[PDB]
């Protein structure tokens, strides 16, 4: 302010979930409570079990594209051998289907 | 399928698109950096469905006042805008002082 | 920011947090917590009560 | 039948779609990345259903 | 803010922190496309079976 | 796309030109130093074009 | 709009965008080639029955 | 299914530079109004003349 | 890495004498306390005035 | 392959001079005991203090 004061506009409130992964993402990069989810159990930034928020920085994808690029390689090669099951599947029936 | 893919690849290639821009920018005088923000999509299911682009925001941190010695050259220091006017009548906004 | 002045994100959700009340403006430690706003009003002149 | 292998087939799918979606998303700032779990089926039989 | 006089703003674009971040992106790209890839395999191989 | 780049790239040959000429009359009498001013270019999108 | 005095305008068209699209209408088409083919195969039974 | 129709992104792209006389640019909505020789009318964007 | 902050050497510099009389150093600790035509209140060291 | 674990040195190194006062380095075993805000108990070598 211009009289050499401050106001105080708010306090940012966190959210601290005992239990997690029930976490329902929806669409936009937000998270909604559900059942057996847990309570919101509301909390302060400072104390307790929550973490310091760093000014002006912003959290990072949390992906490492070199564990994903060989998981990718080898979920196709499952997926041909499926294939080749569900392709014997249908051979299989193929066969006594005709004869 | 396809959705996963397609969708973060424009993503992508925008990103490159405005890198782009900012290195064909790094020259004009009253010229501000832009960045894109992004956000992924989701169905009632719990598979995800790719990424939308959000939207390309600004940098307003001021930058370096470089002198010309010109009069009509003038430069602002903090928060403010240039209000400009065209023929029409149509109203702008603008932070370039190399006025003329 | 925005038009209404509010702590918003790139998708309009209201940022909450805990409210401030009183004179001079204090915070509350177990209220509800409501959107936060930046108004662009003034302050007004408080009298000296103790020194 | 297709039961055996079908679904298996599904799972792949989404094993596959799982890491697509982390592919997309490495260049969002709030991301988390996701893997999928699975789970063997039992009938009365001592086979396995998929 | 005030006004300077006899002066101009910079484009506040630093090179050395751009072209960094474009490696980043091509490669990214890069490993978007890929994805295509197996998708592609998996419709050829989805039509194939 | 080629657009923002090669307009860019043909616009800082002109920057450089600029700088060229100058070097060159640095020596002439009646003589006024030259700048380039640049401006950028929008579309209907939220996007650049150079 | 406005006018400026030695120019053109581009074609406002992009590969990077426009070569996938045609790689899912070479896959999307396929899978159309499917039914079709699943759609006949079946009939081919019913007559030589 | 179907074709609703075949329709035109109309948001206009770069405008080059190419430093000859008769060429015009258009910067935002507007067309131009040429004729045929028989006396019919059409309208279109290049900037193309002479 | 991350920039836990830029820090500043707050010892004093070398006293030189300029021969003016609108200007004073200060030999220890202590800051020059400037009001801005906003009302804004500000701290400096070098005493040079007008 | 595992990864057994993460190995730190705890070699001592050199001893830069900045001129502060409110700064140590430690010359042997030995580290500074922190706690922060509500409790815990870190343990840290840097010598820059606040």
């Amino acid at each position: 302010y211009s009289n050499e004061q401050e106001q105080v506009l708010g306090q940012i409130v966190l959210a601290n979930f005992a239990n997690n992964e029930g976490l329902a993402s929806q669409g936009d990069n937000v998270w909604a409570a559900t059942q057996a989810s847990g309570v919101a159990l509301l909390g302060t930034a400072g104390s307790g079990n929550f973490g310091k928020l760093t000014n002006g920085a912003l959290e990072a994808s949390n992906v490492d594209l070199s564990k994903e690029l060989v998981n990718m390689i080898v979920a196709q090669r499952n997926y041909q051998s499926n294939a080749q099951t569900i392709k014997t599947q249908d051979q299989i029936l193929n066969t006594l289907v005709n004869l | 399928s396809f959705s996963q893919a397609v969708s973060g690849l424009n993503a992508a290639a925008t990103n490159l698109d405005v890198i782009g821009n900012n290195i064909a920018n790094s020259a004009t005088y009253g010229f501000k950096s832009g960045t894109a923000s992004f956000a992924d999509m989701f169905a009632g299911s719990k598979v995800g469905l790719g990424v939308k682009v959000a939207g390309i925001t600004q940098d307003f941190t001021d930058g370096t006042t470089t002198n010309t010695g010109r009069g009509l050259d003038v430069a602002i220091s903090q928060n403010g805008f240039f209000r400009l006017v065209d023929s029409n009548g149509s109203v702008f906004y603008s932070r370039n002082g190399q006025f003329k | 920011l925005d038009e209404n002045r509010n702590l918003v994100n790139m998708q309009g959700m209201q940022l909450t947090g805990y409210p401030a009340t009183g004179t001079p403006p204090t915070i509350q430690q177990g209220a509800n917590p409501a959107p936060i706003t930046i108004p662009n009003t003034l302050m007004a002149a408080k009298s000296t009560t103790t020194a």
